[PDB]
RNA sequence: GAUGGGGAAGCUCCGUUUCAAAGGCCUGAUUUUAUGCAGGCCACCAUCGAAAGGGAAUCCGGUUAAGAUUCCGGAACCUGGAUAUGGAUUCUUCACGGUAACGUAACUGAAUGUGGAGACGUCGGCGCGAGCCCUGGGAGGAGUUAUCUUUUCUUCUUAAC
RNA sequence: GCUUGUGACGGCCCGUGAAAAUCCACAGGAAGGAAUAGUUUUCAUGCCAGGUCGUACUGAGGUCUCCAAG
């Protein structure tokens, strides 16, 4: 079965996001002209939402939720394939090949997504995504 | 023997060998089944495994080291973990081994 | 010693006021095989380090003497 | 045909005192004391010559920037990609050996 | 400036989104500067040649209009040969002309 | 080899972390019977011992009766410290590209945990570089020559950074 | 070719190959950061300073050591 799809989660292997956790928005499972192998559009997030006690107030909670994200192509050799699955439907028509390669479409794909994983975290759910991958 | 119900398959249908082929053949969900040597290395094991836990495919673990997987397809060289695209005249998924 | 390729940037250094004398030298080269020429080095003592300019042209040269601040001492060779 | 006299105090030749031959504008030979060489920053899981790093003299090291003493990834300046690689498909299973093991123990207490 | 320094001798940092496309006009001292906001600022730029001045450059008009595509302003703008005149290239499958 | 200890009539010897109270840092609205200081973090041990071991950074030309990597001219580099400006930190709050190895003018990072350099046996052949040696042409000078000899000798240099 | 420097290999061992000062890096996530100059200077440019002692020469059955033309 194929298991890389376009709910699933997974873990980037290589590259300034290594160790970071993402998920597949749309797979590509034989290339294009530009990336002629198997890869997947991914939409991860780089600064993880910081942790928050009860002694922290009103500047400090707004300063912790606070994500940082990243959209990149990237192979299926630089993938781990996670057990675990994230809904995606807010932003499946934000994040395409049209998309990358040519800013500043990327800056509007980050805003959105930005948007979506911190309406996300807040009302907590999805717990295990936002926390940081030990290693 | 499954040195007998393997080389059927090697002469008849349609195969890989090693990691990467076989990594690539989980993604694509053309897997059938995999066999994996014990001499191979935990990491890569446990990621075989865990492909495998993932794309739902059967799992068999061969019984001796990778010169013995080498012998068992009838090649020189040495094999770590072999997979089934295609089965062949053999019942070799249906069966235990 | 440091190599600027670069006329403006020289004269930003000759304006300095930490800078007391400069000095263009003049060479005698031959360009590929084929006829002689004559090179400028424009040579300023920088705030660290000296800094130079390679004018192969003789015309920038002689609109970059020219161009130079009047109040400062300039010497030949 | 000059020979040449060592430069500095020592007259021996040790790991610190070698000597490169150098022609100077004065139209004669005359020694160099040849510092001694910079190695190659290693990886500490690998044992492997870490690519994108500097290879400077130890002290050295303070006056680069930090562009020339790290590559961008977690763990960066210190291991090798494949040894950053190894370690994160090991964590990860190990993390999850530890769900399974906390399944099958959930399921054993309910068994008793 | 290629005689000056080898950093910049004005960064400007004006534009909403991403700046697509940069073009000098051939005969008369006028730049333009099209970014992903669909929006054009045309620029004028006098260059002095023989006395050692830095060339100074003063900002024109906020040229606007241009419809936005799915995050997508002016892809392209040209200047015509010998006059003041703009074309421009939105993602509004669109080209226009511009005039004095 | 002191200190703590323990011997020794003693001069002094044993011992080097030992059953030593061996000390140096952080937190705080000022510490609730009213202006007397509370809580926490860390657990080995002074020091001497190398002008051949490890070690920040300097070269060239010149200069004296006798001094030179020290003096002079030129040109450098290292280390420490205040601070000043430009640039960055983006619509305001710690930057982005590349599938990836990685790249960048920057791109905060405390306690604590870790890694690298320092930092390392000996030989063999092979590759590459610098100096020396051999040599062709050419630009100068000294020589020998009755004979033969486009002859013999010498100069043609390039430091740190 | 000689001198010397460096690179990748291959032998020789259960012989697995001084220490420390010093310098850098990673993990970590404490704290800090805006509307008459926010926070940060491992980016660029600019400023100042660097004490004591040795330093001459010789060093040739009879102490050690370096350079080495045809």
């Amino acid at each position: 079965a194929k298991f890389l799809k376009a709910g699933k989660v997974a873990v980037v292997v290589r590259g300034r996001y290594a160790g970071k956790k993402v998920v597949i928005v749309k797979p590509h499972d034989e290339g294009s002209k530009s990336h002629p192998f198997g890869h997947a559009l991914v939409a991860g997030i780089e600064r993880y939402p910081l942790k928050v006690t009860k002694k922290h107030g009103a500047k400090k909670v707004a300063k912790r939720t606070k994500i940082k994200p990243f959209i990149k192509v990237v192979n299926y050799n630089h993938l781990l394939p996670t057990r675990y699955t994230l809904d995606v439907e807010a932003f499946k028509s934000v994040v395409s090949t049209e998309t990358f390669e040519q800013p500043s479409q990327r800056e509007e794909a980050k805003k959105v997504v930005k948007k979506a994983f911190e309406e996300r975290h807040q009302a907590g759910k999805n717990q295990w995504f936002f926390s940081k991958l030990r290693f | 023997s499954i040195n007998q119900k393997l080389a059927l398959v090697i002469k008849s249908g349609k195969y890989t060998l090693g990691y990467k082929s076989t990594v690539k053949s989980l993604r694509q969900g053309k897997s059938k089944l995999i066999i994996i040597a014990a001499n191979t290395p935990v990491l890569r094991k446990s990621e075989l495994e865990y492909y495998a836990m993932l794309s739902k495919t059967k799992v068999y673990y061969f019984q001796g080291g990778n010169n013995e997987l080498g012998t068992a397809v009838g090649k020189l060289f040495r094999v770590g973990v072999v997979s089934i695209l295609e089965a062949g005249d053999s019942d070799i998924l249906t069966t235990l081994a | 010693a440091r190599e600027i390729t670069d006329i403006k940037q020289f004269l930003e250094l000759t304006r300095r006021a930490d800078v007391k004398t400069a000095t263009v030298k003049i060479n005698k080269k031959l360009n590929k095989a084929g006829k002689p020429f004559r090179q400028t080095k424009f040579k300023v003592r920088g705030s660290s380090s000296l800094y130079t300019l390679v004018i192969n042209d003789a015309g920038k040269a002689k609109k970059l003497i020219q161009s130079l601040p009047p109040t400062l001492k300039v010497n030949r060779l | 045909a000059q020979r040449v006299t060592f430069r500095r105090r020592n007259p021996y030749n040790t790991r610190s005192n070698k000597i490169k031959v150098v022609k100077t504008p004065g139209g004669i030979l005359r020694a160099q004391h040849v510092k001694k060489l910079a190695t190659r920053p290693k990886c500490g899981d690998c044992g492997s010559a870490l690519q994108g790093i500097s290879t400077l003299r130890p002290r050295q090291y303070a006056t680069v920037s930090k562009t020339h003493k790290t590559v961008s990834r977690a763990y960066g300046g210190s291991r090798c990609a494949n040894c950053v690689k190894e370690r994160i498909i090991r964590a990860f299973l190990i993390e999850e050996q530890k769900i399974v093991k906390k399944v099958v123990k959930e399921q054993t207490e309910a068994a008793k | 400036d290629l005689d000056l320094a080898s950093t910049p001798y004005k960064t400007l940092r004006y534009h909403e989104k991403a700046v697509r496309s940069v073009n000098f006009h051939k005969k008369l001292p006028l730049f333009s500067s099209a970014a992903d906001d669909g929006t054009i600022h045309v620029f004028h730029a006098t260059v002095y040649d023989d006395m050692m001045k830095n060339p100074m450059i003063v900002p024109l008009k906020k040229l606007t209009g241009h419809k936005v595509i799915n995050s997508l302003g002016v892809l392209d703008a040209i200047w015509h040969p010998r006059e003041a005149w703009l074309f421009s290239a939105g993602a509004d499958n669109t080209a226009r002309l511009w005039t004095t």
